[PDB]
């Protein structure tokens, strides 16, 4: 009910999407879709 | 003293978890190889 | 290259001028600390 | 010393860390004004003689 | 006083029908110089050798041309970017076949509308408004710089400005998706994103004031008349258009905050443009849009087409048919 | 509580920085600790660039904006631009990313320990917005320091190992210039050239002995200036055609970043003396001629007539006049014939390109230059595919001059932006209405109707 | 090997929210 | 005013929304990365693999061309793979 | 209290996220419309209707995906999955491009139901339902677009894909065989959505220099007050400042937001219309007048006859590889081209 600061989760939560998207644009160089 | 299980729930959950199932299949992808 | 000495050091190399755009995430994250008063 | 360069250097890479975070905590904690400017200031020499170090050693190894 | 003083004091008049001010002295001849000579052109200018290779291309009216096939056509190839006044050439009638009118509108043309720009700032001065209304209006003063001025700068050629006409204006558009794939660019899927949005979000303030005027009327006459200049009071509810909006969607996703909600109405279109604006001042210098062309393949490698090969297609038979007679050597890097 | 909140400031999170206008030493802390940043990145990007490097390709194959700037200077390099020593690039990184550590902490221990206001703690290093005469004087110390930044370029040209002169014969070398020019006919004719084509005002200058002549002209005049303002107060008239505001200061110079960063975008597209191809790769022009070249020389060898070929429009194929009666190349490049470099200077004659050193006198150092500088033409895509848009993927490129251009006539833009928004904002805060109309005498109401 | 990029990045990144972390613990002068 | 729900800060913060979620979403997300790398995506959807849009030796696609034999007309087509 | 006024009641419940009767048409159809599309662009081909891949699996990027319009072949069927073609097969219906009218016929009750909830709310709060009005112009658009258009020409193959480079696709399609910049309708439509913007983006920045001192901070957005009584800007000092900056000003608020509301709506419109003629190939194409000159003249040139040069490239470089049923093959020798390119 407030146990955890809301600023943690946004960081944690925003690290969080940072790292799929990057993982995306890895693969758009890599194996399916690269060209190669 | 709120409701746990209401309409709003519902909406959430229709939407997030067919999210999250459809990265970790999107993330698998990165990975294929031709 | 770098010089063969600092061969140990190319991935730290690598991520290193990414560092500034973080001092700029690091911004918001301190504003959420303090709330955005 | 192919090896003590390197040795060095890492000294100055876990030190700039350990200042990268310290400074920071350091000036904005109200408690230990007093007993921290001995800290920063032994890790600043430490710093740069540490650099001074690496410089010279360079010109053994590269 | 002194003359120099009255001078100035009419110069500056807030009492002007239309305000003059300091960037109006050099606005009005400009923009003035620009309009006569286009309008002169557009009826009446014989035709103009735009890609120097001696075939020329009919702009006017009265050379077989209407509303809609009209242009005043952009300067020679063979000119590129040499300044040309008509001062520099040996007759009006060498002026005109080489395209010398278009240097002239677009040049007294930007300059003008620059400081159109300068005045709504100048006159918010004077009346003691607040200043930024000249900011939301160089989104499109940029976007005339683009396709005027920047990109024949990038390209080597005032030739390769967009000509001044409604299907000179297309020619342009499709020679630039084939150089450029603009489409692909997302600096263009954000200006589309800022019209698209600015015109939805002109139509939902629209729609939802409008849906909300308190009744200050009968049936038999218009809503309108339910406004009087300079009242007081606002003439809708907010609060009750926040009920409607809040439900339609849910209550967050709607503003309370006139202020909030009018900065939101600004500064949507207005940023899109600038990237759009932004777009056309980067691809002058090729910095193109996504190439996934042969992006995908098999096992084997076999190209598997996608949809951008389908685009790549079309792009292609623009490439090839465009300025038929003018390449002579097999890229088009210009 | 020390402002730092929208209830004392009275200014937004999103418009915190404002809440440093009146205090100074806060306000110091967070320039130096920029200051840093932007040292920070020449030193993390530069040997970023290093460790990718591979001196066999080309510079401009590899992405590099950096390095290629020190080549120039005359560091690492050898005849024809081959890179002949890697450690000065390396020394220039460590020196920038270490000395980045000490504006660092320069910056960190005055924006939070330190005193926020100056002016109590010295009469010196603290000032008001307001005093028109500590304003001057600061502005003139920095004047001074950029005439002395000026001169260590001609240092480096003069005294400590030249430049890179792309004009050298042999391809292109090291060299110490020696007669810098003086003449201020040449140095300021430079600035009353139309910016035009075939004119290009100083994006035109070409040749080493002028550019160091004018950083010896620039650097006097800027010492001469620096001087003038510290021991002058502005006159009569300039106090009344400005603004004096610690926002208006800004606003000025935001107008003046804007101009520069318009600048350098020509700068990089179209000189190839300080930014040399061989380092940043052909300009756009260099690029469509080298074209042209490759197919004359072709042709040619297959036994073509060049200067007689009559090609489809009934200009010449290869060869044709500009409209002053130049020879020049032919086809869409006809636009570029103001181009001007070192591989192609070699056929020129009084009257253009002369035919008979094209029959005769091509080496085969520019075919293959030419050859090079048309496959390497600054076109890709922003996902880095060379080659027009309609391109299939293979070659990973993008020209540093389109990087280069892009990136700062973007900057550009923004920053004339900002310089009429807090220009306007500037005028309006000291007339005193940047937050409204005041409902009590609302001017316009004190007018009369237009109508 | 690009694990050796991770590491380092993790770790750099991780540095900056900890410095606002331990100075709210130590209700230091944010 | 207040529908009546809890407050969103109120739950994300909780302990209890954590302790539930921390285990379903990285459940979910592998169920989903499950379902492509047991190659299954594939199969339900009729997807091609990267050796499976062409046979060895053909170079034309298998272009669906009649109205009501199109469900045999692609069976067919996945025999001449094998 | 009949079950039907007591399930009435449930519905019209004010939640986070109101229902309603339009409710029960709108989030099934919306949530599958979405969902086709997801899924779709997510893990479906387009290899046996169009010779394309199209789904992330495939290795497709955001830009590049499309749930695809079924084969030629098809026609304008429903492609029901019980259907005769793909007879219950899920698989098969998914390669056949059922997902494609799946998501057309869930959005077109979708939207639907969008603006009957429109009607509804706007009904229960009690004010003019000029936004559900408003909302008239997007359904047009979708109508005219995926529907009409398609049942006009030989199949839903034709119709827009949908995704983001298939409907650039589209867009060039369009133009090389429809002459579509040439068409008075879209012109108009153009004028009304680009003045949409302006609109937008013009009051917007109004409003925000005309704002009264109304706090005393330097944000201006703690200043305004939902139940004030009085006007937050200066009608008056902006029409002054319009008249005598662009020589006239809007005088009256109504009719400025009524106007607001009138020009996207009916570029939409209008553009729809003219979409319905191409329906038929009614396109405004040619100009009589230019081609007769055109064809006596080879000295006569325009920019009209240089875009018809262009619109006949993309046909023939763009048509084999764009609807392949049609087994088009054009040797190197009849491509059209200009010189060296
Ligand atoms: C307040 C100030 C008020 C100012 C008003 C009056 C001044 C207006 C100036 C007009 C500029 C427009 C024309 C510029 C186009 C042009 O040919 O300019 C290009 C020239 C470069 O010129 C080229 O320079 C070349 C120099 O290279 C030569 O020399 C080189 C030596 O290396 C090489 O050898 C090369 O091969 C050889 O050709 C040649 O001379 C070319 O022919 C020549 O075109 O750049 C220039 O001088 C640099 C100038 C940059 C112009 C700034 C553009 C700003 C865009 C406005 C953005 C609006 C933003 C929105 C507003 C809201
Ligand atoms: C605004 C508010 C919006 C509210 C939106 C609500 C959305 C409702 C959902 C719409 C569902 C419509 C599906 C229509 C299916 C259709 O048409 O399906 C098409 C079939 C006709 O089928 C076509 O028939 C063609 C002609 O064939 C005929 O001709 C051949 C000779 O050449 C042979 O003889 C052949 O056997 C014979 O059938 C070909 O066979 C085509 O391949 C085949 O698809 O008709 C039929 O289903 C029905 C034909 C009767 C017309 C039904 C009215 C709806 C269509 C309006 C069209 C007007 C606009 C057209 C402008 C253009
Ligand atoms: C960072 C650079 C810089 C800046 C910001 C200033 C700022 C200032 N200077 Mg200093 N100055 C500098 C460098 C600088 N100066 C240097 C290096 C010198 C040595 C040359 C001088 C010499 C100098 C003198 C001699 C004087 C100033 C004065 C002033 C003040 C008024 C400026 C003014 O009216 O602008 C310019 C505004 C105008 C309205 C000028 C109009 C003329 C046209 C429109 C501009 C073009 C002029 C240009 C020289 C020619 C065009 C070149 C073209 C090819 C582009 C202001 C505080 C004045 C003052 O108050 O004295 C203390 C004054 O008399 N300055
Ligand atoms: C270049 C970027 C930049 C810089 C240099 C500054 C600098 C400053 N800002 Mg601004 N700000 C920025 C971007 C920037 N800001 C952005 C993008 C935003 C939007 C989110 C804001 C929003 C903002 C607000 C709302 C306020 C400021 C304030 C301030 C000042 C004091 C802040 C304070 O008390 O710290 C408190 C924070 C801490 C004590 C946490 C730790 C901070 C340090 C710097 C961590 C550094 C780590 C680094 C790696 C150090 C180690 C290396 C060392 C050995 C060299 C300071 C001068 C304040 C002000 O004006 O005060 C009156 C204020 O109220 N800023
Ligand atoms: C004006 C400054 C400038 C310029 C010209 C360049 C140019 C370049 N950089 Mg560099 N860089 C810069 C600043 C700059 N960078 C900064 C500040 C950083 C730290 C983040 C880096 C970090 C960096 C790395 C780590 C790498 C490069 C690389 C490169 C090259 C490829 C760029 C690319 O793929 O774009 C990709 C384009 C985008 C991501 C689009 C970004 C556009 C933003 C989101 C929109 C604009 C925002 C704002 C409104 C303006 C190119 C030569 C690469 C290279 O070849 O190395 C040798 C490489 O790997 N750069
Ligand atoms: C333009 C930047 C600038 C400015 C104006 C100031 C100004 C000030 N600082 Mg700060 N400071 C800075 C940068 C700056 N500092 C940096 C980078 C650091 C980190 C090294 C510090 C660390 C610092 C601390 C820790 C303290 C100050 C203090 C002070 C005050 C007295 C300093 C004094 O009297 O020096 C006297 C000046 C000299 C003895 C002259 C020598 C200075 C250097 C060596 C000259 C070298 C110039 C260089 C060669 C030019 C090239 C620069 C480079 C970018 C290439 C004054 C308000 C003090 C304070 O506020 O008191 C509580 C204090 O305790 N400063
Ligand atoms: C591309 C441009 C564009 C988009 C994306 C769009 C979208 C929207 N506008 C809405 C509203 C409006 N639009 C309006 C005017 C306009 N809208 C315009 C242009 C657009 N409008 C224009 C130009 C105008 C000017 C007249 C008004 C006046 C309103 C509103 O009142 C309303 C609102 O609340 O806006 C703030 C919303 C309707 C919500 C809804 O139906 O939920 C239900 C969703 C359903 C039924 C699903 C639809 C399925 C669609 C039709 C097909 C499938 C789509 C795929 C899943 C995704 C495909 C993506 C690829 C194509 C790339 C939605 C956000
Ligand atoms: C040089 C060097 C060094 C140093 C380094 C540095 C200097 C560091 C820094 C670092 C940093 C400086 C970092 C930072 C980080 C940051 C971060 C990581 C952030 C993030 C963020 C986020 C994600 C957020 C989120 C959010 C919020 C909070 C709110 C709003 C919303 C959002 C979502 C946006 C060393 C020692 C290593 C050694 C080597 C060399
Ligand atoms: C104030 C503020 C801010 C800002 C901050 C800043 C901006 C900072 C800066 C800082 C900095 C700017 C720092 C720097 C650092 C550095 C360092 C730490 C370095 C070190 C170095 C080293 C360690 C090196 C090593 C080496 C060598 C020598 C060689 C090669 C290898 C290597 C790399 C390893 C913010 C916004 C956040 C918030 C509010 C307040
Ligand atoms: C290094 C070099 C060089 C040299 C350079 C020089 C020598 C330069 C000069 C520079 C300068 C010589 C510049 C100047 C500038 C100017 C300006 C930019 C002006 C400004 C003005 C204004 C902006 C004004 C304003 C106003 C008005 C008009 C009215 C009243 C108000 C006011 C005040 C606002 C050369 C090229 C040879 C070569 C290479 C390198
Ligand atoms: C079809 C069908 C169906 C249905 C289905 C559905 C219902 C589906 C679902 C699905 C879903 C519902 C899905 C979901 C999706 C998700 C996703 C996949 C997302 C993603 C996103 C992202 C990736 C984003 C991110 C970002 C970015 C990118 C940038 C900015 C920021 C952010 C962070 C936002 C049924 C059963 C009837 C059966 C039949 C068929
Ligand atoms: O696109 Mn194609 O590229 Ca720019 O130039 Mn070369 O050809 Mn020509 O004259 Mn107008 O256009
Ligand atoms: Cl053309
Ligand atoms: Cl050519
Ligand atoms: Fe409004």
């Amino acid at each position: 009910g407030g146990r955890i600061p809301l600023w943690i989760v946004a960081t944690v939560a925003g690290m969080g999407v940072i790292v799929i998207v990057g993982l995306f644009f890895y693969g758009a160089y890599a194996g399916l879709g690269s060209s190669l | 003293s709120y409701p746990i299980f209401t309409v709003r729930w519902v909406a959430v959950h229709t939407l997030a978890v067919p999210t999250i199932f459809f990265l970790g299949a999107i993330a698998a992808m990165q990975f294929i190889q031709r | 290259k770098l010089p063969e000495a600092y061969a140990i050091f190319d991935p730290l190399v690598d991520v290193l001028p990414v560092i500034p755009v973080l001092f700029l995430a690091l911004a918001f994250v301190w504003q959420a600390a303090v709330g955005f008063r | 010393m192919t090896i003590l360069f390197q040795l060095a250097l890492a000294a100055l890479v876990i030190l700039s860390f350990v200042m990268v975070i310290g400074v920071p905590v350091a000036y904005a904690s109200p408690q230990d004004w007093d007993r921290s400017k001995q800290l920063i200031f032994l890790g600043s020499g430490l710093w740069i003689a540490l650099v001074l170090v690496v410089g010279v050693l360079n010109f053994f190894v590269v | 006083a002194n003359l120099w003083e009255r001078f100035c004091n009419w110069v500056t008049s807030t009492d002007n029908r239309l305000y003059v001010g300091w960037f109006g002295v050099i606005m009005i001849p400009t923009l003035l110089a620009a309009t006569i000579c286009f309008v002169i052109a557009f009826i009446a200018a014989p035709p103009v050798d735009i890609d120097g290779i001696r075939e020329p291309v009919s702009g006017s009216l009265l050379y077989g041309n209407n509303i809609i096939t009209g242009a005043v056509v952009p300067s020679s190839n063979a000119i590129g970017l040499h300044f040309y006044p008509i001062w520099e050439a040996a007759s009006l009638d060498e002026w005109l076949y080489n395209g010398g009118p278009y240097q002239l509108i677009i040049f007294h043309f930007l300059l003008g509308a620059s400081c159109y720009m300068g005045r709504q700032w100048e006159l918010s001065y004077r009346l003691g408004m607040r200043p930024w209304i000249c900011v939301a209006y160089s989104a499109p003063l940029a976007s005339a710089f683009a396709v005027f001025l920047i990109y024949p700068i990038g390209q080597g050629s005032f030739s390769d400005g967009m000509p001044l006409g409604i299907s000179g204006t297309f020619n342009f558009m499709i020679v630039f998706q084939a150089e450029h794939n603009i489409l692909m660019h997302p600096f263009h899927q954000l200006g589309v994103a800022g019209v698209f949005g600015g015109a939805l979000f002109c139509a939902m303030h629209g729609s939802l004031v409008t849906s909300s005027l308190i009744r200050e009327t009968t049936e038999t006459e218009s809503a309108n008349y339910g406004y009087k200049f300079g009242q007081e009071e606002e003439t809708y509810n907010i609060v009750a258009a926040h009920g409607y909006f809040g439900r339609l969607i849910f209550q967050y996703a709607s503003f309370n905050n006139s202020r909030s909600l009018h900065f939101f109405l600004a500064a949507w279109p207005v940023v899109g443009v600038w990237f759009t604006a932004l777009g056309i001042s980067t691809m002058a210098f090729n910095l193109n849009g996504f190439n996934f062309n042969h992006s995908v393949i098999d096992a084997k490698g076999n190209v598997i087409n996608t949809w951008a090969d389908i685009i790549n297609r079309a792009n292609l038979g623009m490439e090839v048919m465009h300025e038929r007679n003018a390449h002579n050597f097999p890229l088009d890097l210009a | 509580a020390t402002n730092r909140d929208q209830e004392s400031s009275g200014f937004a999170w999103w418009a915190g920085n404002a809440r440093l206008i009146n205090l100074s030493g806060k306000l110091l802390g967070a320039h130096v600790a920029h200051a840093g940043l932007i040292v920070f990145w020449a030193g993390a990007m530069t040997l970023f660039e290093l460790a990718h490097f591979i001196p066999e390709k080309p510079m401009y194959e590899q992405g590099l904006i950096l390095i290629p700037h020190i080549a120039t200077l005359g560091w690492g390099v050898g005849p024809g631009g081959e890179v002949v020593d890697t450690f000065p690039f390396f020394v220039v990184g460590v020196v920038h990313l270490i000395s980045s550590a000490v504006l660092g902490f320069g910056g960190v221990y005055h924006a939070i320990r330190g005193p926020e206001t100056l002016e109590e703690y010295s009469s010196f290093f603290g000032y008001d917005w307001k005093d028109k005469n500590k304003m001057t004087t600061i502005l003139g110390f920095h004047l001074i320091v950029l005439g002395i930044g000026a001169l260590l370029l001609v240092a480096k040209a003069m005294f400590f190992g030249g430049l890179y002169d792309t004009w050298a014969p042999g391809g292109g070398d090291v060299r110490v210039i020696t007669n810098p020019t003086l003449d201020p006919r040449v140095i300021f004719g430079y600035l009353l050239k139309s910016p035009f084509g075939g004119e290009g005002w100083i994006v035109s200058v070409n040749n080493l002995e002028d550019v160091v002549g004018g950083h010896i002209w620039i650097g006097l005049i800027c010492i001469a200036g620096g001087i003038w303002h510290i021991l002058t107060t502005p006159f009569g008239w300039a106090r009344r055609a400005f603004i004096w505001s610690g926002e208006a200061y800004l606003s000025y110079s935001l107008g003046a970043l804007s101009m520069m960063g318009f600048i350098a975008t020509c700068f990089v597209w179209f000189n190839n003396t300080v930014y040399p191809s061989e380092f940043y790769g052909p300009t756009g022009p260099e690029a469509s001629q080298a074209q042209a070249m490759t197919f004359l020389i072709r042709d040619q060898k297959l036994g073509a007539n060049v200067g007689s070929a009559q090609g489809p429009t009934g200009l010449g194929k290869y060869l044709m006049r500009s409209p002053t009666g130049e020879i020049i190349f032919g086809g869409e490049t006809m636009r570029f014939w103001d181009f001007r470099g070192p591989w192609l200077e070699p056929l020129r004659g009084p009257n253009g390109l002369d035919l008979n050193k094209i029959k005769n006198d091509i080496q085969p150092w520019q075919e293959r230059r030419a050859a090079e500088y048309m496959t390497h033409a600054p076109l890709g895509s922003l996902n880095s595919v060379g080659g027009v848009a309609t391109e299939i993927n293979s070659v990973n490129f993008v020209s540093p001059r389109s990087w280069l251009a892009t990136s700062h006539f973007v900057l550009a833009f923004f920053f004339l932006v900002g310089h009429l928004w807090h220009a306007g904002r500037a005028r309006a805060a000291a007339a005193g209405f940047e937050k409204g109309i005041d409902r009590e005498s609302e001017p316009v109401l004190s007018m009369p109707s237009l109508d | 090997e690009v694990i050796a990029q991770l590491t380092m990045i993790a770790m750099i990144g991780i540095a900056g929210p900890m410095i606002i972390f331990l100075l709210a613990v130590r209700r230091g002068n944010l | 005013g207040t529908t009546g729900e809890r407050p969103f800060s109120d739950i994300i913060t909780s302990v209890r929304y954590w302790v539930i979620h921390s285990i379903t979403i990285p459940a979910l997300f592998i169920a989903g990365w499950l379902f492509v790398s047991t190659g299954l995506a594939y199969d339900v959807f009729g997807t091609p693999r990267p050796d499976s849009y062409y046979a060895q030796e053909q170079r034309s696609i298998p272009l669906v061309t009649d109205r009501f034999e199109a469900k045999q007309q692609v069976e067919t087509f996945l025999e001449q793979l094998k | 209290r009949g079950w039907f006024d007591i399930l009435d009641d449930w519905l019209k419940r004010d939640r986070f996220v109101f229902v309603g009767w339009s409710g029960i048409l709108l989030f099934p159809c919306a949530y599958l419309a979405l969902g086709g599309w997801l899924t779709g662009t997510t893990f479906v081909t387009s290899w046996y209707t169009h010779g394309l891949a199209s789904s992330y699996l495939e290795g497709c990027n955001f830009l590049t995906v499309a749930v695809s319009t079924p084969a030629n072949s098809m026609g304008h069927s429903l492609l029901l999955l019980w259907g005769p073609e793909a007879q219950g097969d899920f698989t098969r219906w998914c390669q056949l491009g059922g997902l494609w009218t799946f998501i057309a016929l869930h959005g077109a009750f979708g939207l639907i139901g969008f603006m009957l909830r429109q009607f509804e709310i706007a009904r229960l709060v009690g004010v003019r339902p000029y936004n559900a009005i408003a909302f008239s112009a997007p359904i047009a658009v979708f109508v005219s677009v995926f529907l009409i258009y398609p049942l006009g020409q030989s199949s839903w193959f034709f119709a827009p894909s949908f995704g983001v480079a298939a409907i650039f696709r589209f867009l060039l399609f369009f133009q090389g065989f429809h002459n579509w910049t040439l068409n008075p309708f879209h012109m108009m439509g153009v004028a009304g959505v680009l003045g949409g913007a302006l609109l937008c983006a013009i009051h917007g920045a109004t409003v925000e220099n005309t704002l009264f001192q109304d706090g005393e901070g330097a944000s201006t957005f703690r200043a305004f007050n939902p139940t004030q009584a009085e006007e937050t800007y200066s009608m008056v000092t902006a029409n002054r400042f319009w008249s005598q900056i662009f020589g006239i000003a809007f005088s009256n608020k109504r009719w400025l937001h009524f106007f607001m509301l009138f020009v996207p709506v009916t570029g939409l419109w209008m553009s729809a219309i003219g979409v319905v003629g191409l329906a038929l190939n009614l396109r405004s194409y040619d100009f009589i007048s230019q081609e007769i000159r055109a064809a006596e003249d080879p000295e006569f040139e325009t920019f009209y006859t240089k875009n018809l040069l262009l619109n006949e490239g993309i046909r023939a470089w763009m048509a084999p590889q764009d609807q392949p049923h049609e087994n088009f093959v054009f040797p190197e020798e009849v491509l059209p081209r200009g010189n060296a390119l």
